[PDB]
């Protein structure tokens, strides 16, 4: 009998290549535009993943769009943290197999601070020694952890899906452990990490919003990312969105 | 909408 976790493993997309061009000397604008082109393709991959995620299709189409538009940066930064953890133990930002940022390219304008923020996310995977299955369940919960303050169209369906994957995270914890000496402590630590992701990616999202709206900086965005940000941005800046937290603020 | 198109596509 197939398990939900076994299905999360098989639907996880393969990692994308950048195609970045060595030949041009690096500039902050060129690098950020290259990263946004990669991000747009990773978001397309994430939409295909969400369509395959058991239960997601049960949601009203408008809620499917809301959840992807609200959570895309959390999904992308979490997966970047995982790749950087597995490929470098959190020492380098492993955007793609052909695009690694190490401390010496972080020195371009605007790159250092955002790169430190991305590395902190990877540093949490190292600190907690997160297992693949724990990561996969947590990543689903990120898709389900930012919602409109005034609710979703299919709220009861959403509540069912979210509780289902909360229990799946518990199952992933029990599989990681040899027995149960610290299953609650582990669940506490991982839900504290999920809660912290809202703040840990907030600076990335605000910088994304600035580079999107400030045409002066000449940072390019691909079409589907631009459409998503143009919808997400007014809702976030107006304070009409809320995180679903496990623990008291 | 590109996102909507993708969600509806096979
Ligand atoms: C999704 C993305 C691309 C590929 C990847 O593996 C992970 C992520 C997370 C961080 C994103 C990044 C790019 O899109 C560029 C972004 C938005 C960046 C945060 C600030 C940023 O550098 C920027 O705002 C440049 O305009």
């Amino acid at each position: 009998a197939p398990t939900l976790i076994s299905l999360l493993e098989v639907i996880e997309p393969e990692v994308l290549y950048s195609g970045y061009d060595s030949t041009l000397p690096d500039t902050s604008t060129r690098l950020m535009s290259t990263l946004n082109r990669l991000g747009g393709r990773q978001v397309v991959s994430a939409v295909k993943w969400a369509k395959a995620l058991p239960g997601f299709r049960n949601l009203h189409l408008d809620d499917q769009m809301t959840l992807l538009q609200y959570s895309w940066m959390s999904l992308m930064a979490f997966s970047l943290g995982w790749r950087s953890y597995k490929q470098s133990n959190g020492n380098m930002l492993c955007f793609a197999p052909d695009l690694v940022i190490n401390e010496e390219r972080m020195q371009l304008p605007y790159m250092y601070d955002q790169c430190q923020q991305m590395l902190k996310i990877s540093s949490e995977f190292v600190r907690l020694q997160v297992s693949y299955d724990e990561y996969l369940c947590m990543k689903v919960l990120l898709l389900l952890s930012t919602v409109p303050k005034d609710g979703l169209k299919s709220q009861a369906v959403f509540d069912e899906i979210r509780m289902t994957y909360i229990k799946e995270l518990g199952k992933a914890i029990v599989k990681r452990e040899g027995n149960s000496s610290q299953n609650w402590q582990r669940f506490y630590q991982l839900t504290k990490l999920l809660d912290s992701m809202h703040e840990m990616v907030g600076g990335l999202l605000q910088f994304c919003f600035y580079t999107f709206v400030n045409k002066s900086l000449s940072v390019e965005f691909p079409e589907m990312l631009a459409e998503i940000i143009s919808n997400q941005l007014p809702k976030f800046k107006a304070g009409s969105v809320k995180p679903l937290l496990f623990h008291q603020k | 909408s590109l996102l909507k198109k993708l969600l509806l596509a096979p």
